[PDB]
RNA sequence: GUACCCCGGGAGGGGAGUGAAAGAGUUCCUGAAACCGGUCGCAUGCAAGCCGUCAGAGCCUGUGUGGUGAUGGCGUGCCUU
RNA sequence: GUCCGAACCCACUUCAGUUGAAAAUGGAGGGGAUGAGUUGUGGAUAGGGGUGAAAGGCCAAUCAAACACCGUGAUAGCUGG
RNA sequence: GACUGUGUGGUGGAGUUGAUGCGAGUGAGAAUGCAGGCAUGAGUAGCGUGUGACGGGUGGGAAUCCCGUCCGCCGAUUAUCCAAGGGUUCCAGGGUCAAGUUUGUCUGCCCUGGGUGAGUCGGGUCCUAAGGCGAGGCCGACAGGCGUAGUCGAUGGGUAAC
């Protein structure tokens, strides 16, 4: 079908401001010589390793 | 092992078969692939299999993992490198770690490894 | 699907050139005219 | 007219108070689209905006983190604020300039396409204007 | 002798846009749309600027109304009285009392009760 | 027709310079409206609305005038035909 | 102007497409496929005219009289402004 | 009342005010009006048959560029070479505004420079078909029509290399 009429800037308004996004949350590295944020679950970007402060292990070489 | 329920990578159930053979032979050659998440934990099962038939070296077993894989240069690392490498290990001789995301799609990206230490 | 306009120079210049033109006198006043307006292009 | 200050950005977005600005004009990317990280990115620290923006999956992110960058270096050059003790005060979008092209549809019908700019700015000031 | 429309037609946009300054959507917006609703606004302003006596009487009469069935009379009875015993003040005013001086209402609505026929 | 410096791969911007003026910077005189937004004030998540009009509290402001406006009544667009 | 059947020519049915991949097609089948066959190159017939194994069919993607320009700012007791 | 102040700012940067006459391309809300710009639908439909994966490199930036290895696909054609048609798209280097239905460091795109060599290959210099034109001429109020002698005209004949 074909919309009727021009939607008012209400309710266009109402409909537009739920298309939006969520900040991306980080976490800091739990490498002391690091430090740097990155992704949750995910290896840091700046040292490219994972784990716990106390067992690290390498992911990326980067 | 289990099938994937949903849709198939590839577009289609034969080329998701041979995507996970390439897979997995890639990652025993290299020891380790950045993949994409759902490739790597898809193909970690079979992966696994095939390194705990790996474990007991015969000509029989040799030729069953022949069957998978089909490179004999891949089959020679899996039964002199990698097989020998789980002696004592009872399953998981693989990890998947979380890298990021591809710029082009926003693709989760991932690391799967061959477990590369000696339980010992 | 196959269209209207197939191109054949030779086709083409014995139609709309500038003998073709020349040979009768509707052809040259359309070469007349086209001169009149100012056309860059006489003919094909 | 024959009167003093002559209207600028800085007496606009900041008016005497510290602080500084940057702009990206004609940004080959939609309002809409860079308004969607915009709204995330507004209020906040400007060393969180730039390391969160690192990892933000909207391509209107690379651009945004620019500007903040520059806003950032310029507070760090005419001001003397440090980068950590700065927090982004203001940000927004406008619309630039919008290129008009013809997407062939069926049946011999052309369809128009707008590919849309836009102008971003971030105006950034030290962590205690927050509050005054 | 050629003119230029712009300079004279702005003119009446800029009057009835100034008349349509807080009404919602097109109509503060647009010239047509704020031209139609300024028709609108006028005859209903016109409309009510004559329905407001009327409005503002019932009222009165309500408040009237109310007071003086507290000392035990209708509004009728006390309106006829008031016009039997010649006291012309109109019911604005008497509103009036009833709201800020009601003592006086009541010696109004005494001098209502002593002026009715009692027949 | 913007030397030089800063952020940037650039685009763009920020300082600075020229100029009477640069928010006259080459998309360059003036720079309206539609349209798109940032900020502030008020209202708005029990409500039936040609979206106004009259009555009207409250809040903000008070540049003692202005903004918004809960709530009550009345109220079925414009043109053509 | 045999038969079955590819290339090739066509277009019977059906599904899809219907702002299409396409201003007539695609998938699956279907008809002819040594003949009145099909096709490349050049050529001839021109508008009250052409050509037509004939459907008013075709004559440069709307033909019971093409297209372009001119008479021309045709005329409309009609609609609209 | 159409409107308006010789009030008061802002912007602007070269014209224009009042009185009285004179002349109008003198007033727009609508013609499925014309031109431009911008909304609504909507961050919605689509992104044009399909099989890619990984390792390394380049780079500010890489699913989409380069190299390699696996794997898959066409193969009476997804191969190779011509004609017609197009016209520099070819090669090398530099580029990433625009174009490419996404990205792009890439390109049939942009800029600069370069590149195509024939006694024998395909045409002309040879020959004619259909058809065209056509000295004289015949026909026709004019305009023009036809046509002889001729002259063109390949899709054919002739002609010396692998
Ligand atoms: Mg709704
Ligand atoms: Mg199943
Ligand atoms: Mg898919
Ligand atoms: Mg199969
Ligand atoms: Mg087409
Ligand atoms: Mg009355
Ligand atoms: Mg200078
Ligand atoms: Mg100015
Ligand atoms: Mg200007
Ligand atoms: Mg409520
Ligand atoms: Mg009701
Ligand atoms: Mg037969
Ligand atoms: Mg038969
Ligand atoms: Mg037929
Ligand atoms: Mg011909
Ligand atoms: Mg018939
Ligand atoms: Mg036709
Ligand atoms: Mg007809
Ligand atoms: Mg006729
Ligand atoms: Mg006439
Ligand atoms: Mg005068
Ligand atoms: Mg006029
Ligand atoms: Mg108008
Ligand atoms: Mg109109
Ligand atoms: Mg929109
Ligand atoms: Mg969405
Ligand atoms: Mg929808
Ligand atoms: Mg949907
Ligand atoms: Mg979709
Ligand atoms: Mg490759
Ligand atoms: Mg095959
Ligand atoms: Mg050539
Ligand atoms: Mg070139
Ligand atoms: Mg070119
Ligand atoms: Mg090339
Ligand atoms: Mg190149
Ligand atoms: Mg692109
Ligand atoms: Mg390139
Ligand atoms: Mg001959
Ligand atoms: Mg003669
Ligand atoms: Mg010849
Ligand atoms: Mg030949
Ligand atoms: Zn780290």
């Amino acid at each position: 079908a074909v919309p009727k009429r021009k939607m008012s800037r209400s309710n266009t308004r109402h409909r537009r401001s739920q298309w939006k996004t969520v900040a991306t949350k980080l976490v800091t590295c739990a490498n002391p010589a690091c430090g740097e944020k990155h992704l949750p679950h995910t290896a840091c970007p700046s040292c490219g390793g994972y784990g716990p402060r106390g067992d690290r292990r390498q992911v990326v070489e980067a | 092992p289990k099938p994937t329920k949903g849709p198939r990578l590839g577009g289609s159930p034969a080329h998701e078969r041979i995507i996970l053979r390439n897979l997995a032979s890639q990652l025993f050659e290299h020891g380790r692939v950045v993949t994409t998440v759902t490739k790597a934990k898809r193909v970690r099962p079979l992966a696994e299999k095939l390194i705990n038939r790996a474990k007991t070296d015969t000509v029989a077993n040799r030729r069953f993992v022949n069957r998978t894989i089909t490179d004999r240069g891949i089959v020679h690392i899996l039964f002199t490198e990698i097989g020998p490498r789980m002696e004592g290990r009872d399953g998981g001789y693989t990890r998947v770690t979380r890298i990021g995301i591809r710029k082009g799609d926003n693709a989760p990206m991932a690391v799967i490894e061959v477990i590369s230490d000696k339980v010992a | 699907m196959k269209r209207t306009f197939q191109p054949s120079n030779r086709r083409r210049a014995r139609n709309h050139g500038f003998r073709s033109r020349m040979s009768t006198r509707a052809g040259r006043s359309i070469l007349a005219a086209r001169r009149r307006k100012g056309r860059v292009n006489l003919s094909a | 007219m024959s009167k003093t200050e002559r209207p600028s950005r800085r007496a606009a977005l900041l008016g005497d108070r510290p602080g500084s600005y940057a702009i990206a004009r004609h940004v080959r990317m939609s309002a809409s689209k860079c308004r969607r990280v915009i709204n995330l990115v507004r209020g906040m620290d400007a060393v969180d905006a730039v390391t969160m923006l690192k990892f933000q999956p909207q391509a209107a992110a690379e651009p945004i983190r620019k500007v903040i960058a520059s806003a950032m270096a310029n507070a760090e050059q005419t001001e003397g604020l440090r980068a950590d003790d700065l927090y982004i005060s203001q940000a927004f979008v406008d619309e630039g300039i919008t290129m008009r092209r013809i997407r062939p549809r069926a049946k011999g019908s052309a369809s128009r396409i707008l590919k849309r700019s836009a102008h971003i700015t971030v105006v950034v000031e030290p962590k205690e204007a927050r509050q005054a | 002798a050629r003119v230029k429309r712009s300079v004279n037609a702005k003119k009446k946009r800029r009057e009835v846009l100034d008349q349509a300054s807080g009404y919602r959507g097109q109509r503060s917006r647009l010239y047509r749309k704020a031209k139609e609703q300024t028709l609108h606004s006028a005859t209903y302003s016109f409309r009510d600027r004559r329905a407001k006596k009327g409005d503002f009487r019932s009222l009165w009469i309500q408040r009237i109304n109310a007071a003086s069935r507290a000392q035990g009379m209708t509004y009728n009875r006390f309106i006829n009285g008031l016009k039997n015993a010649g006291v012309e003040v109109d019911r604005k005013m008497l509103a009036e009392l009833a709201v800020s001086d009601i003592n006086a209402f009541n010696s109004l609505v005494e001098v209502a009760k002593a002026s009715q026929p009692q027949n």
